[PDB]
Protein backbone atom coordinates (compact mmCIF):
# COMPACT_ATOMS: atom_id res chain seq x y z
CA UNK A 1 0.00 0.00 0.00
CA UNK A 2 0.83 3.82 -0.57
CA UNK A 3 2.89 4.38 2.53
CA UNK A 4 4.85 7.42 1.79
CA UNK A 5 4.90 10.23 -0.71
CA UNK A 6 7.52 8.91 -2.62
CA UNK A 7 5.83 6.13 -3.24
CA UNK A 8 2.93 7.96 -5.04
CA UNK A 9 5.53 9.45 -6.94
CA UNK A 10 6.59 6.54 -8.69
CA UNK A 11 3.69 4.71 -9.28
CA UNK A 12 1.13 6.49 -11.56
CA UNK A 13 -2.22 4.15 -11.06
CA UNK A 14 -3.63 6.56 -8.31
CA UNK A 15 -3.62 10.45 -8.83
CA UNK A 16 -3.42 12.64 -6.73
CA UNK A 17 -4.56 16.17 -5.54
CA UNK A 18 -5.02 19.25 -3.27
CA UNK A 19 -6.97 22.31 -2.96
CA UNK A 20 -6.81 24.72 -6.46
CA UNK A 21 -5.48 27.49 -3.71
CA UNK A 22 -3.21 26.62 -0.01
CA UNK A 23 -0.58 26.16 1.79
CA UNK A 24 0.03 22.44 0.37
CA UNK A 25 -0.19 23.69 -3.78
CA UNK A 26 2.24 26.29 -2.61
CA UNK A 27 4.43 24.00 -0.99
CA UNK A 28 4.50 21.56 -3.85
CA UNK A 29 5.22 24.53 -6.15
CA UNK A 30 8.26 26.46 -4.27
CA UNK A 31 9.80 22.58 -2.93
CA UNK A 32 13.48 21.87 -4.37
CA UNK A 33 13.18 18.05 -3.40
CA UNK A 34 13.20 15.91 -5.86
CA UNK A 35 10.46 13.92 -5.20
CA UNK A 36 8.31 16.91 -4.41
CA UNK A 37 9.17 18.32 -7.54
CA UNK A 38 8.37 15.30 -9.59
CA UNK A 39 4.75 15.68 -7.62
CA UNK A 40 4.53 19.10 -8.29
CA UNK A 41 4.96 18.89 -11.88
CA UNK A 42 2.63 15.64 -12.49
CA UNK A 43 -0.27 17.65 -10.39
CA UNK A 44 0.21 20.34 -12.84
CA UNK A 45 0.14 18.67 -15.93
CA UNK A 46 -2.58 16.33 -14.51
CA UNK A 47 -6.21 16.21 -16.89
CA UNK A 48 -8.82 16.61 -15.79
CA UNK A 49 -6.97 18.99 -12.96
CA UNK B 1 7.50 19.77 22.33
CA UNK B 2 9.78 21.98 20.35
CA UNK B 3 13.41 23.26 20.36
CA UNK B 4 14.24 26.64 19.87
CA UNK B 5 16.97 29.17 19.59
CA UNK B 6 17.17 31.21 22.53
CA UNK B 7 18.11 34.67 23.37
CA UNK B 8 18.35 37.33 25.85
CA UNK B 9 15.61 39.40 27.15
CA UNK B 10 15.07 42.61 25.30
CA UNK B 11 18.09 41.08 23.03
CA UNK B 12 18.28 43.31 19.51
CA UNK B 13 19.25 39.65 17.70
CA UNK B 14 15.25 38.21 19.20
CA UNK B 15 13.47 39.26 16.08
CA UNK B 16 16.37 38.54 13.33
CA UNK B 17 16.98 34.95 14.51
CA UNK B 18 13.21 34.01 14.76
CA UNK B 19 12.80 35.48 10.88
CA UNK B 20 15.33 33.28 10.08
CA UNK B 21 14.32 30.16 12.20
CA UNK B 22 11.41 31.10 10.15
CA UNK B 23 12.79 31.25 6.99
CA UNK B 24 14.60 28.32 7.20
CA UNK B 25 11.80 26.68 8.19
CA UNK B 26 10.05 27.28 4.71
CA UNK B 27 12.87 27.13 2.62
CA UNK B 28 13.29 23.25 3.40
CA UNK B 29 16.64 23.55 5.01
CA UNK B 30 15.95 22.58 8.49
CA UNK B 31 14.29 19.29 6.98
CA UNK B 32 17.35 18.86 5.04
CA UNK B 33 19.34 19.39 7.41
CA UNK B 34 17.83 17.01 9.80
CA UNK B 35 17.55 14.49 6.95
CA UNK B 36 21.39 14.96 6.79
CA UNK B 37 22.61 14.55 10.14
CA UNK B 38 19.68 11.56 11.07
CA UNK B 39 19.78 9.70 8.02
CA UNK B 40 22.83 10.50 5.40
CA UNK B 41 25.17 9.85 8.16
CA UNK B 42 23.09 7.08 9.20
CA UNK B 43 24.77 3.58 9.58
CA UNK B 44 21.55 1.32 9.23
CA UNK B 45 20.49 2.44 5.66
CA UNK B 46 16.90 2.44 4.52
CA UNK C 1 22.00 -7.09 -8.18
CA UNK C 2 23.08 -3.33 -7.69
CA UNK C 3 21.66 -1.73 -10.84
CA UNK C 4 21.70 1.54 -10.11
CA UNK C 5 24.01 4.44 -7.80
CA UNK C 6 20.26 4.27 -5.77
CA UNK C 7 20.71 0.74 -5.38
CA UNK C 8 24.65 1.39 -3.73
CA UNK C 9 23.60 4.22 -1.59
CA UNK C 10 20.05 2.50 -0.04
CA UNK C 11 22.47 -0.62 1.30
CA UNK C 12 25.10 -1.15 3.89
CA UNK C 13 26.23 -4.66 2.98
CA UNK C 14 28.04 -3.77 -0.04
CA UNK C 15 31.27 -1.09 0.62
CA UNK C 16 32.10 1.54 -1.78
CA UNK C 17 34.53 3.97 -2.66
CA UNK C 18 36.89 5.63 -5.03
CA UNK C 19 40.36 6.69 -6.19
CA UNK C 20 41.74 8.87 -3.03
CA UNK C 21 42.17 12.17 -6.23
CA UNK C 22 40.25 12.52 -9.12
CA UNK C 23 37.21 13.48 -10.81
CA UNK C 24 34.91 11.64 -9.35
CA UNK C 25 35.63 11.98 -5.81
CA UNK C 26 35.61 15.84 -6.50
CA UNK C 27 32.16 15.04 -8.70
CA UNK C 28 30.51 13.43 -5.73
CA UNK C 29 31.95 16.61 -3.36
CA UNK C 30 30.30 19.06 -5.00
CA UNK C 31 27.16 16.67 -6.20
CA UNK C 32 23.66 18.42 -4.89
CA UNK C 33 21.67 15.34 -5.70
CA UNK C 34 20.66 13.81 -2.64
CA UNK C 35 21.38 10.09 -3.86
CA UNK C 36 24.78 11.20 -4.58
CA UNK C 37 25.26 13.65 -1.41
CA UNK C 38 24.24 10.66 0.56
CA UNK C 39 27.42 8.64 -1.10
CA UNK C 40 29.56 10.90 -0.91
CA UNK C 41 28.49 11.36 3.52
CA UNK C 42 29.03 7.40 3.34
CA UNK C 43 32.29 7.64 1.78
CA UNK C 44 33.65 10.41 3.73
CA UNK C 45 33.10 9.30 6.98
CA UNK C 46 33.91 5.04 6.11
CA UNK C 47 36.48 3.65 8.11
CA UNK C 48 38.74 1.97 7.19
CA UNK C 49 39.34 4.03 4.57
Amino acid sequence: PIESAEDLAKQTEIAYGTLDSGSTKEFFRRSKIAVYEKMWSYMKSAEPS
Amino acid sequence: KGYGVATPKGSALGTPVNLAVLKLSEQGILDKLKNKWWYDKGECGA
